[PDB]
């Protein structure tokens, strides 16, 4: 445990990092969080709503 | 109506464009894809009700 | 301007498909103008058709 201020500086930036990642998983209320589904599943004008 | 029949549709290809565009109908909507689209999709399961 | 069949109004706007929309008259997705529609029963309609 010595070393702890520089292990925590090493841990709150992988966990800031981890936590954008999962971030691209979120729907924010659209229909699906992959962007494929929306293009894949909609045509133009309902999709850019999403 | 009370008695709803439900059609399994599996093990085969589809055309919805000749659906869509069929001279039959007299109403078609869509809910979480757009009709447009559907003969690029696959689906694990079909159900017609 | 042009005549089509009551059913076909609805493919006369912005981002819609069919045989109208997709072999006769196609709007663009950003169309700006005005669509206006009326029957014309009394003036292209015959007995034995027109």
């Amino acid at each position: 445990s010595a070393l702890g201020k520089l292990q925590d500086v090493v841990n709150q930036n992988a966990q800031a990092l981890n936590t954008l990642v999962k971030q691209l998983s979120s729907n924010f209320g659209a229909i699906s969080s992959v962007l494929n589904d929306i293009l894949s599943r909609l045509d133009k004008v309902e999709a850019e709503v999403q | 109506v009370y008695a709803w029949n439900r059609k399994r549709i599996s093990n085969c290809v589809a055309d919805y464009s000749v659906l869509y565009n069929s001279a039959s109908f007299s109403t078609f909507k869509c809910y979480g894809v757009s009709p447009t689209k559907l003969n690029d999709l696959c689906f694990t399961n079909v159900y017609a009700d | 301007s042009f005549v089509i069949r009551g059913d076909e109004v609805r493919q006369i706007a912005p981002g819609q498909t069919g045989k109208i929309a997709d072999y006769n008259y196609k709007l663009p997705d950003d169309f700006t103008g005005c669509v206006i529609a009326w029957n014309s029963n009394n003036l292209d309609s015959k007995v034995g058709g027109n």
